[PDB]
């Protein structure tokens, strides 16, 4: 059924699992046009599909090329979304093959179950958490390869850098959930947070600072601490 | 003019014979039903007034045979039977209907409500869906499932309905995922029509058998049928000009027959407001949505 709090530990077993994220599939900006009317200018987006086990992080670009000349695109980007992730699970090897799919938001269900209808033996599968996966684009190497992109396109990225040679996958996934969740909030103040001191870097292959395990803690807890001011500032409390 | 006999009516029994009913009390002198239609299917069927549950019933063409019903108080339940010798049939119903004990087929000459629900319905596919092939007359009651049920559990005893589910390979072709899943014309037109059914009065045969086992026994796999089927031609952008007015006809006269007090569980909320409002015949169907709004815009 459908994922929540009471069943957590599921993600971190080891049955094979992607979660799959179609919030920046289809971008635009609205303008105005000479006329005084309105319209839209697509920009390129991404597909976020990830195993929360690994870190593993298959970033399907979607080149705004993909929209000339559709309709409905709103609809289009959700079978756009199952068609991409249907043709990266027929990829793999079949011991690569997750056993489950779990889809951000409900109305992905249908198209995916329709690609999948090959895999009666994969689950598809919604969740009533609320996950900050489309603040995904607020990761300056994330946004800055999708926007590149000249061309569909593939990238494949750890989200959780080296950190499980020191934590677990439950604990990576909760900092990974946190990091997000605070950009999601308040964009400019999470970033502050992560590169305030200049002597912490990104190594190139990386996505987020290479912060000490005592630099984490710190980090973490000014996380937390914008996620509950945010809330005040936002629930004047 | 055809007749069906009864041997006798040992136990009290509520009688329907198509969309009439009538009583018959514990061993009263009752010999059958006279003057019953040529030309059409017919359907008896039976409420016992000790047991409310399982309504049952025989689906039967007078053409095809003589048939006669006798309570069995093994089973405990009236059984339809053939005779084969016809001499004696006659000299047997000409008995009854000289002591006037059987009552009559009340066909209103201005009515052609029965003719409207079973115009599509011919015995020899009811006989398919309904498998006992040592008989010309097929038993249905409100218990029976079907095939499709049995695949979500006696195969001898199911409803074997053409089988129609809209997120299935059949369903939906390889590369036209979304074209497909959004206006099922495919597969109403070529994989169910042209593949299945090879023609729309044999689809809307179905259909008709389907609401009528629905109605009459309460039988709920048959009202999943129903639905499904009607789903099926609200939800393809390419449907014939004339399915798509005989269809309103069909289901104009479905819903004008139906009960007032059953019309919460044998109608499905999802479906009609999604063929009347949002489908791509939303805009096909007059007369049905007409009938559906005066008589249940609650459901609505
Ligand atoms: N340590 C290897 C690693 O992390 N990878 C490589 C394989 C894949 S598939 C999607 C992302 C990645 C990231
Ligand atoms: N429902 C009233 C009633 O008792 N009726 C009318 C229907 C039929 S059909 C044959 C006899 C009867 C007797």
């Amino acid at each position: 059924g459908a994922m929540n709090s009471s069943n957590y530990a599921e993600l971190f077993n080891n049955d094979i699992k992607l979660f799959v994220d179609d919030t920046n599939v289809y971008r635009v900006t609205v303008h105005k046009t000479f006329e005084g009317n309105v319209a839209t200018k697509a920009i390129n987006g991404c597909i976020f599909t990830l195993n929360p086990k690994t870190g593993h992080l298959f970033l399907k670009i979607i080149h705004t090329s993909v929209w000339a000349g559709q309709k409905r695109l709103s609809q289009l980007a959700k079978w756009k979304t199952a068609e991409e992730v249907s043709a990266l699970v027929r990829s793999l090897p079949k011991e690569e093959q997750p056993k489950q799919i779990i889809v951000t938001r409900k109305a992905m269900l249908d198209p995916l179950e329709v690609h999948m209808l090959d895999f009666p033996n994969i689950a598809i599968r919604p969740t009533e958490l609320r996950l900050p996966f489309s603040a995904a684009m607020s990761i300056d190497k994330l946004s800055d390869v999708v926007m590149k992109a000249t061309e569909p396109q593939m990238v494949l990225f750890n989200i959780y850098d080296d950190w499980l040679d020191r934590i677990s996958s439950y604990t990576a996934f909760s900092r990974l959930t946190l990091l997000l969740r605070a950009l999601k909030t308040n964009e400019e103040s999470a970033k502050m947070i992560l590169l305030s001191d200049p002597t912490i870097t990104i190594k190139s292959y990386h996505l987020w600072p290479s912060f000490t395990d005592e630099q984490w803690i710190t980090i973490e807890s000014q996380m937390r601490d914008l996620i509950l001011t945010e809330y005040g500032r936002k629930y004047n409390v | 003019m055809n007749t069906v006999p009864f041997t006798s009516a040992p136990i009290e029994v509520t009688i329907g014979i198509d969309q009439y009913s009538f009583n018959v009390k514990e061993n009263q002198p009752f010999h059958g039903i006279k003057d019953i239609p040529i030309g059409h299917v017919h359907v008896i069927h039976f409420q016992h007034a000790d047991n409310s549950s399982m309504r049952y019933g025989y689906w039967f063409d007078c053409r095809m045979g003589n048939f006669y019903i006798q309570y069995d108080p093994k089973d405990g339940l009236y059984k339809m039977m053939e005779e084969r010798d016809g001499a004696k049939f006659e000299n047997i119903v000409h008995n009854f209907k000289e002591r006037q004990m059987m009552v009559s087929y009340p066909k209103i000459d201005e009515d052609d409500t029965w003719y409207n629900l079973t115009e599509f319905v011919q015995m020899d596919k009811i006989r398919k869906i309904v498998r006992k092939d040592e008989n010309q007359f097929s038993y249905v009651d409100s218990s029976m499932t079907t095939v499709q049920e049995n695949e979500l559990s006696d195969p001898a005893h199911s409803l074997n309905y053409t089988v129609i589910n809209f997120k299935s390979r059949e369903a939906i072709r390889p590369g036209h995922e979304m074209e497909d899943f959004l206006d099922k014309s495919y597969y109403l037109n070529t994989v169910m029509l042209q593949g299945i059914f090879k023609n729309s009065s044999n689809y809307f045969g179905e259909l008709q058998f389907a609401f009528l086992n629905a109605m009459f026994f309460g039988n709920y796999g048959s009202s999943l049928q129903w639905h499904a089927m009607i789903e099926l031609i609200c939800s393809s952008a390419t449907v014939p000009k004339h399915m798509l007015d005989k269809l309103d006809e069909i289901l104009y006269y479905q819903i004008k027959t139906l009960p007032e007090q059953y019309s919460d569980i044998l109608l499905n909320e999802r479906v009609w407001n999604i063929c009347l409002y949002s489908s791509f015949q939303k805009n096909s169907l007059h007369n049905t949505e007409k009938i559906m709004e005066n008589k249940y815009p609650e459901l609505l």
